[PDB]
């Protein structure tokens, strides 16, 4: 599960760890934020390495556009560089679901929703995964503008909580991010064990679980 | 899964490993498949595991019946018919098959009988994954006239190549002897060449290190009196 | 498989290969495919190994209930009691049966049951995977009224062909002489009948 | 119809130590139900202090380890004998995958070695190339089999202090190379018993600042 | 698709010291959406318990069933079906359904009141029996479990020593399947007590 | 049908239904009422294959009705939802089975109790807080499992329920035309007419 | 993407003290008919290696010219092409197994399975396999087909590992190998009789035997072997 | 044909008796001798054979029959109806027991199903 | 996407497209604009496949935009709609097609006309005085037969698509989450944004 | 489809029945499926007739180019070049080719080239649906060195019990003889043949 939001202070991304093959986990600890510059945010969702391989030379398209023109690339144009290229491959086998994310001067916090059938849409919020459904309940509900920064990263991990606990092929860890102007700011991982424990008790939910 | 039976002098022996799989998994290490469908009459299945059990079990049972009508002890011929029967109503779809050997007042015999319930007779004959290594054995070293201690020997080496070449077979022999006018003797883990090697490290945990919810004693017993 | 039966001046004989395969797998190489359904009414199998043992096992049973009641059953009858279930059971089974056997008034009579169950007398027949390759040979050789020793050569000579070019026959070659002496039981090994 | 895949069996274990890493793998090759060889080496000294294993299909797993030698060879050609650190061999091998996106190389990918401040590293990759650096992977037919195992015993997964009942978790202390081939040959010995494709063998390649050691170890042959 | 993982878990059971245990996690679930945290797989029918994976159907529709038959072996009997009897029952009840299958994994674990010897075995969806002394496991991380049994156990543990193990060996295995988990009950059976825990465990 | 949703609260079940009956491209029916009454405090709702639906539910209704005369008393809700399973899993294995998916929302007069059972058309049974059937659960669940309380009135629970309502409304593509709301307690049933 | 039409059955082969042994019969079976009989399967190339190779015959003839033309290749330019610079087995295998790995790579399989079997110039014994798949393996024993099933059974009680090889003679391993041929020709329905065998040795070089027959068959007990189960005369 | 007694021929009379239950205990008791006695290690049952004709080889004429290994039968009255009781009794012993529980019946048990169907020949149409 | 409508009116052409996107399961999106302006008269609303449509959209949009630089002219409407016909006739024998069906709604300057062209994705081009994709037609053209005339004003037209869109909304089983209206006239293109 | 090639003391001979068959239909009962590629290097053509035709006039074609620059191709060379077409073409062909020529050097020469595009050298070679039915009786009556009576004979024999028993084999028999003094074309009718 992986989710991206705008608010009043920039950017929100949180994702889940958990890789699987089949009902066999296969991983805990997989990173589904890849860090395709420090202003630049992307997820992962689909195809793994599709997601991997392109958004790496997503940030290499990135770095020349900005030793070209000497000047940040807007999330606009890097979204556009990557759906451009999957639209390519169109009906090869690529797997993608992706948001581009970043802020910049002249657009201000930004996201990108990127689709390996070619799709590009640029939205306020967005969830992507086996577990996007019970996020959205929990960030529709809970959302507004004016989050503060402290609220919009409880917000992005208690979504993702929510996916971990009733998707089966979501869980391990959240990892969180807060994007702003100046670059991303990492803001550690969570164990969702531990986690949803400790929000149990705190915020009086899941009573339907023993504890 | 290997099997196999050898004729000689006066009787026969058939033998077989002991390792049971679920896919590439080996679920029982020491399992017995050598199975009794009367005291002298003995057999050993390859195929769907529970369908050999099945089929052995309906026709021991139909040949005790069988035999305290009679008053006659149970013949080979009669499992063998009753079995290829059964097996032929149903078209393959009891995946049974077995070498059936034994003895009984007309002589020592056997046989292998396939799933669609076609049967064969010989001298020496192997089933399983691992039938193809036995086989190669008993054609090397098979000859007319064998004695007791030879054909036990030939049996277990045939399934050795199974166990060693086949990765279907595996850990042990299991061999049964029916001599004519003696008890079969049922060899139980007659060889034993795969002991697993003690591990580097004890994984004892201490006591205490699981997270508990609850504990509760459970009522096993019936209503208490008064 | 290869099997074939011959009618001669005394009766018939019976020949056949022992060689059963699954796939390239010799699962058995000394097979008798030479089965006993009265005392000189035989008969050779080719198809399936559990229908044609089906079979020959129920028409046994119904030649000794026929034996019991009414006498000595004709070859005829053999052959009509293994076409009634070749031709009603069509759809489930793969069966190519000769049925040969001697009576005192026929003498030698032999009776092919192809698979669709139809059924053709024949002076002599032959059948099996590995009978192709001696359509031409057993065309040219055969002649009516052999002695014993023409017809043992002839069916040796022939199974060796067979059993030369067909993969799925091989092994032993079994015969089965019928006449009014009695059953004789013939074996012939590889190293007798490769170098003919 | 041509099918130009198959599965050779085998399973390959990787650790990463605080200064050393180790690579395992059966040394058993199989088709089947048969044994090909019961020593045909799969774990490879690939120089510049890494080690590499690539477990599947053979055919793919030696074409993919015999490019990324010749990538080692090449990087010296043309960068000034620079050494090729672990994190950049990850990255080249990544490409190396990708490039058959559409015809995969049918392997799991392991490489071990150590970082750039001589910590042990190991690096696992899926056959189309997507990677990550790891403390802890098993790889090929057994890798269920022994994963919840390594979670247990070297990450102290569910286990807590005694007497805590649950508060407290088993602190995660720091492992040596005597203690990290007890459990990679105990992680061996039960897949040898519980999956038919494991067994003959087991080779283990150590890396340290010192350079690359070899240890061979007998498993059951049935 | 394939019925006997729909719904998820896991069963196994493990012999020590005059004693045995048996272990299930908790989940239900309809493929990935997680149902309920309260599906136990353990029953019991007088001191012979049998633990059943697979499709959650059956594995309702069994219990009842041999609720039903040990209730009426009672009546006649008039004395409590023993874990060698029960076992042979459960083949048997398989196998008459042997072209129309109950999707399950059947584990069977108890002590013999008259020998005291502990007893455990396992089935296929068609009524094979495996009759192991170690441990059976069974259901969707079966090779999982296979992997932490196969290390961890060791032979003539205490019954608290017997809880440690078999707890570690299902909770690792549980952490390792998407269909396992939200919870595990282990059941320490001796011949006159049997005490029943409920583990602590991640709820992803 | 679609959607389906029942929650449990102190002293009450509330069982909420779809109206919008769908025949391929045109929505037939924007008023339809997929549930029944089986005894005066036990309710049943239910989705899922056409004809068969309804069948099942009023074949289950009349013999629980049946059950009720001649024994002048009511089945406690475990009771009927044990029927209503072994009917289901009877017709899995039938020749043509029922494609039939129900919650039964019952109030227990003799524990004082609320309940609420979830059962799948394989037989698939079980007691819980809430529940959903179909794709309903996936957008309702993370919302339930974050606002429920085994104590909530039944004005709390028809609340939790318009936010469960609205979510499906916002996040699902088919139009389901509303909800029909449905409330099981100590005094039998009655229907919401305002939601 | 084919199918093969003409095909040859098993190769078995096996390391001993001072060398290596394979052996191949001489038939080209198509489908259940067994249409040819003189068929060479053992191509020797020089003095120090034979390659012996089962499957496609058309396939097999195609790598007997490429064979070939690597010793009219190595020999140009080349005066120490009879000495030091003479092909090793080593090279020739490498070779093979570059051709059919690039050929499946494509999708256009030499549909082939191969045993490469000689004696490097320092005295080591080589071995190794490569298939259609381009799948290589070594071991002190191979087989191909069949002979990988009932062969390497037999094979491997003479030498089960490494330390088996020096304790190992020329004439228990020609033994060996003479005794799998006879059970393969007892078994394998698309075997033949007739076999060749070549022997590569450290100190005696190349020893290409043809023409050789399985001889000692036991067929004596068939007599005895009456019906399927109950019958009697 | 067909059984077109599907009624019973045993019923009450009257006085409340069954007349051919009480018929049958008469043939019993012309029947020869026959008795059980149980040990605190064992069970002895007898009867004499009483061979109808001297050109008769008794020993063909087994009247205590093995039902399973554990338990034995012997009987007083008609033979013949011993006899194809003793063959239903071995065949319930499989059907109803050793192919459900993989184990021969208790007793008790199997004294309960040989009873059942002398109950129903007193029934049955 | 799903529905797209446009009317031609006495002085204008209204164009009404949905706004959902939906990927699947989930309604990703509420809010989208399916349509590109090719030039200051010429307005292009599109439905089809993902990804396709906009791609598709855009590259006719940049070679309009070029066609007026170069030749500092407008095209007329009907030599746009010709244009992109033949870019979907050329592509309905490609590798892989434009599935991809349009609208393009124009006012002529030339002519003082508005003018509708209805293009689906095999580059099947007919000129219609009110026109529709997809499954659209089948709920709106019997409204549109009956109170359609050639002299409405626009705010009749709007009033018309009004009930089309409601007609919609009850008998589609589908929620695609209203509807984003342009007008195209002598003035150029503008959004009424309230409907 | 019944063809033949028989080498014999002076050189060989190729023979062939004369029907092409489209299902149960005979298309052509008076084909000539002996044709020359070169003056004494002559095939017999199986299997698909626009591949074998298509094949054969492409060698035809190499041969000429072969003697215009080289003189005499030999045999063998003419058999390389039907290979390199069946072998390079395996995919797409359905050609089974008998080769058969005469050298001064070599005499006769008789190579089959079956389906998968693999060359055999022989003293004689039988192809085609019609063969499977004499390979018994071939391999008993061919002896080397016959002569030209004898061959003529034999291969008449063959395809006459060949055109007997396949339904795709049929017409007349039409033989071509190739030795030192030059090729002489031979036909047998039914009426000759089918008494044999
Ligand atoms: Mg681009
Ligand atoms: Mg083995
Ligand atoms: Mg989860
Ligand atoms: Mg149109
Ligand atoms: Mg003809």
């Amino acid at each position: 599960t992986t989710l991206a939001f705008r608010f009043q202070g920039g950017i929100i991304v949180a994702v889940d760890s958990r890789a699987t093959a089949g009902n066999w986990v296969a991983s805990q600890t997989v990173k589904k934020v890849i860090e395709i510059n420090p202003f630049l945010l992307g997820t992962m969702a689909g195809g793994a390495a599709d997601c991997q391989f392109w958004e790496t030379w997503l940030g290499s398209q990135c770095r020349l556009h900005e030793l070209r023109e000497k000047e940040r690339i807007s999330v606009a144009a890097a979204s556009k560089i990557l759906s451009n290229l999957v639209y390519q491959y169109k009906g090869a086998g690529l797997s993608m679901g992706t948001m581009i994310c970043g802020y910049t001067r002249k657009e201000g916090p930004t996201i990108y929703y990127v689709d390996s059938d070619g799709t590009r849409l640029k939205g306020d919020i967005f969830c992507v995964g086996s577990g996007q459904t019970f996020a959205y309940g929990v960030l529709d509900s809970n959302y507004k503008w004016d989050l503060s920064v402290e609220d919009a990263l409880y917000l992005g991990k208690r979504s993702i909580l929510a996916a971990a606990h009733r998707d089966a092929y979501s869980g391990g860890s959240v990892n969180l991010y807060h994007v702003t102007e100046d670059g991303w700011i990492y803001h550690g991982n969570h164990d969702v064990g531990e986690l949803f424990w400790k929000v149990k008790e705190e915020e009086g939910s899941f009573n339907n679980v023993i504890g | 899964t290997t099997i196999v039976g050898v004729k000689f002098n006066n009787g026969v022996v058939i033998a077989a490993d002991t390792r049971s799989t679920q896919g590439p998994i080996v679920a029982d290490k020491n399992c017995a498949k050598l199975h009794r469908i009367s005291p002298k009459i003995w057999c050993a299945g390859a195929g769907t595991a529970a369908d050999t059990e099945a089929v052995t079990q309906l026709i021991g049972s139909n040949i005790e019946l069988h035999s305290l009508y009679t008053s006659r002890e149970p013949r080979v011929v009669s499992a063998l018919q009753m079995l290829k029967q059964h097996l032929f109503k149903y078209q393959g779809h009891i995946g049974a098959y077995l070498i059936v050997a034994g003895v009984d007042p007309t002589g020592s015999h056997l046989f292998s009988i396939h799933a669609h319930g076609s049967t064969d007779v010989g001298y020496y004959l192997s089933l399983g994954s691992g039938s193809l290594a036995a086989m190669a054995v008993l054609e090397s070293h098979w000859k007319q006239d064998l004695t007791k201690e030879e054909a036990i020997k030939l049996a277990s080496d045939a399934i050795q190549a199974g166990i060693w070449n086949d990765l279907g077979s595996g850990s042990n022999v299991d061999v049964c002897v029916m001599e004519i006018g003696k008890d079969a003797e049922y060899l139980r883990n007659y060889l034993t060449p795969n002991v697993r090697e003690e591990k580097q490290k004890s994984y004892k945990f201490p006591r205490g290190t699981t997270a508990v919810l609850k504990e509760s004693i459970v009522n096993i017993c019936d209503i208490q009196e008064e | 498989t290869s099997i074939m039966a011959v009618t001669f001046k005394d009766g018939v004989i019976l020949g056949a290969d022992s060689r059963t395969t699954t796939g390239a797998y010799i699962a058995n190489r000394v097979t008798d495919k030479l089965t006993r359904v009265h005392d000189k009414i035989w008969c050779c199998r080719s198809g399936s190994a559990a229908d044609t043992q089906a079979i020959a096992d129920i028409v046994q049973y119904h030649l000794e209930l026929y034996t019991s009641q009414y006498g000595t059953p004709s070859t005829e009858t053999a052959a009509s009691v293994f076409k009634e279930l070749c031709y009603e059971n069509k759809d489930n089974l793969t069966a190519g049966i000769i049925v040969a056997g001697y009576d005192d008034k026929n003498k030698g009579e032999v009776y092919t049951i192809p698979l669709g169950g139809s059924v053709h007398k024949l002076p002599y027949a032959i059948a099996g995977s590995g009978s192709t390759f001696i359509y031409g040979y057993c065309d040219k050789n055969f002649r009516e009224n052999m002695s014993k020793e023409e017809t043992v050569d002839f069916i040796k000579h022939s199974l060796s062909q067979a059993i030369k070019w067909d993969g799925s026959s091989g092994g032993v070659i079994r015969m089965v002489v019928l006449t009014a002496a009695g059953v004789e039981r013939l074996i012939f090994y590889p190293d007798e009948y490769e170098q003919l | 119809q041509f099918n130009p895949y198959g599965d050779n069996g085998g399973t390959i274990l990787g650790i990463a130590g605080e200064d050393f890493a180790v690579l395992a793998g059966d040394t058993r090759n199989i088709t089947d139900y048969s044994i090909n060889s019961r020593y045909e080496p799969k774990v490879f000294d690939c120089g510049d202090n890494i080690v590499m294993s690539a477990n599947g299909f053979a055919a793919d797993g030696d074409a993919l380890v015999k490019r990324f030698k010749n990538s080692v060879k090449w990087y010296h050609f043309d960068h000034n004998d620079k050494k090729l650190s672990i994190n950049s061999a990850a990255r080249n091998i990544q490409h190396l995958l990708y490039g058959k996106r559409f015809f995969p190389y049918y392997v799991h990918t392991i490489i071990a070695g150590l970082d750039e401040d001589g910590k042990g590293a190991v690096y696992s990759f899926d056959p189309v190339g997507s990677y990550e650096r790891e403390q802890c992977r098993a790889g090929g037919a057994a890798a269920s089999l022994i994963m919840p195992f390594l979670d247990n015993q070297v990450n102290f997964k569910n286990q807590y202090e005694p007497g805590t009942n649950g508060k407290v978790k088993k602190p995660l202390k720091y492992l040596s190379v005597e203690e990290v081939i007890k459990l990679v040959r105990d992680s061996f010995t039960s897949a040898t018993e519980r999956h038919i494709q494991v067994g003959d063998g087991l080779e283990i390649l150590i890396v340290t600042k010192d350079g690359v050691r070899k240890e061979f170890y007998e498993l059951k042959r049935d | 698709s394939d019925p006997s993982s729909i719904n998820g878990g896991i069963v196994v059971a493990m012999t020590g010291k005059d004693c045995v245990a048996i272990a299930c996690d908790l989940r239900l679930g309809s493929q990935s959406l997680g149902v309920s945290n309260k599906f136990e797989k353990i029953f019991h029918y007088g001191h012979v318990f049998l633990g059943i994976t697979g499709l959650a159907t059956d594995v309702t529709t069994l219990n009842e069933m041999f609720r039903y038959k040990t209730n009426l072996y009672k009546l006649k009997e008039e004395r409590a079906i023993e874990p060698e009897t029960f076992t042979q029952l459960v083949s048997s009840s398989l196998y008459e359904r042997r072209f129309g299958p109950y999707f399950v994994g059947p584990v069977v674990a108890g002590i013999n009141s008259k020998s005291g010897k502990p007893f455990i075995a396992g089935f296929d969806l068609i009524g094979c029996i495996d009759e192991a002394k170690d441990f059976i496991v069974s259901g969707t991380a079966s090779d999982q479990l296979f992997g932490m049994c196969e290390s961890l156990y060791e032979p003539n543990l205490e019954p608290e020593d017997l809880f440690e193990t078999i707890s570690q060996a299902l909770l690792n295995a549980a952490d390792r399947d998407a269909l396992s988990g939200w919870g595990a009950v282990v059941y320490i059976i001796k011949k006159d007590e049997v005490v029943k825990r409920y583990l602590k465990m991640r709820q992803d | 049908m679609d959607i389906i949703l029942g929650i449990r609260v102190q002293d009450s079940v509330i069982l909420a239904s779809s109206k919008a009956v769908t025949r391929g491209i045109s929505v037939l029916k924007d008023s339809d009422d997929k549930t029944r009454q089986l005894s005066p405090h036990t309710l049943m709702s239910f989705a899922g294959e056409a004809g068969d639906t309804v069948q099942f539910a009023e074949y289950i209704q009349a013999n629980i009705q049946l059950y009720s005369i001649r024994e002048d008393y009511e089945l406690s809700p475990q009771a009927v939802s044990s029927f209503v399973r072994q009917e289901l899993a009877k017709s899995i294995r039938s020749r043509r089975p029922y494609q039939v998916n129900v919650l039964i929302g019952g109030y227990d007069k003799k524990k004082n109790k609320p309940e609420l059972y979830q059962i799948d058309y394989l037989g698939t049974k079980v007691e819980l807080p809430y529940g959903a059937h179909g794709y309903s659960g996936f957008y309702t669940f993370s919302l339930l499992d974050h606002h429920y309380r085994p104590d909530m009135t039944t004005e709390e629970g028809l609340d939790l329920l318009k936010l469960c309502v609205q979510e499906l409304e916002k996040r699902m593509p088919m139009d389901f035309k509303g909800v029909i709301v449905k409330i099981v307690d100590k005094d039998g049933i009655r229907q919401v007419d305002d939601f | 993407t084919q199918q093969p039409i003409v095909t040859g059955t098993s190769v078995i082969s096996m390391k001993y003290d001072n060398g290596v042994i394979i052996a191949a019969d001489n038939l080209g079976s198509y489908g259940s008919l067994l249409r040819f009989n003189g068929v060479e399967r053992l191509i020797p190339v020089g003095d120090n290696t034979v390659v012996g190779i089962s499957g496609d015959i058309s396939d097999m003839q195609h790598i007997e010219r490429l064979l070939k033309d690597l010793v009219t290749e190595n020999a140009y330019d080349n005066p120490l092409a009879d000495a030091e610079e003479a092909l090793e087995p080593s090279y020739i295998f490498e070779y093979l197994a570059t051709v059919m790995y690039q050929r499946r790579s494509k999708m256009n399989p030499l549909w082939n399975a191969i045993i490469v079997a000689g004696v490097q110039s320092n005295g080591d014994q080589f071995l190794r396999y490569v298939n259609l798949l381009g799948v290589t393996y070594s071991s002190p024993t191979l087989a191909t087909g069949f002979g990988a099933h009932m062969a390497n059974p037999l094979l491997r009680k003479v030498v089960d590992r490494e330390s088996d090889i020096p304790k190992t003679t020329v004439q228990v391993a020609e033994e060996a190998i003479v005794n799998a041929m006879r059970v393969l020709y007892y078994r394998d329905a698309r075997s033949s009789r007739n076999f060749s065998l070549a022997i590569i040795d450290k100190n005696t070089g190349l020893t290409f035997k043809k023409n050789l027959q399985v001889e000692n068959m036991k067929w004596d007990f068939a007599k005895d072997i009456k019906g399927y189960g109950t019958q009697k005369i | 044909m067909t059984d077109r007694y599907s009624f019973s021929l045993t019923t009450f009379s009257p006085s409340g008796k069954l007349g051919q239950i009480d018929y049958a205990l008469t043939a019993v008791k012309q029947g020869v001798t026959s008795l059980g006695i149980k040990a605190t290690n064992g069970v002895v049952i007898a009867t004499e054979k009483k061979s109808s004709s001297p050109l008769a080889m008794s020993e063909t004429l087994s009247k205590v029959s093995l039902l399973t290994p554990d338990i034995g039968a012997v009987y007083s009255g008609m033979g013949p109806d011993y006899r194809v009781l003793v063959d239903k009794s071995r065949k319930v012993a499989h059907t109803s027991y050793k192919r459900i529980y993989g184990e021969y019946p208790p007793t008790k048990l199997l004294v309960s199903e040989v009873a059942k169907i002398m109950q129903e020949a007193t029934q049955s149409g």
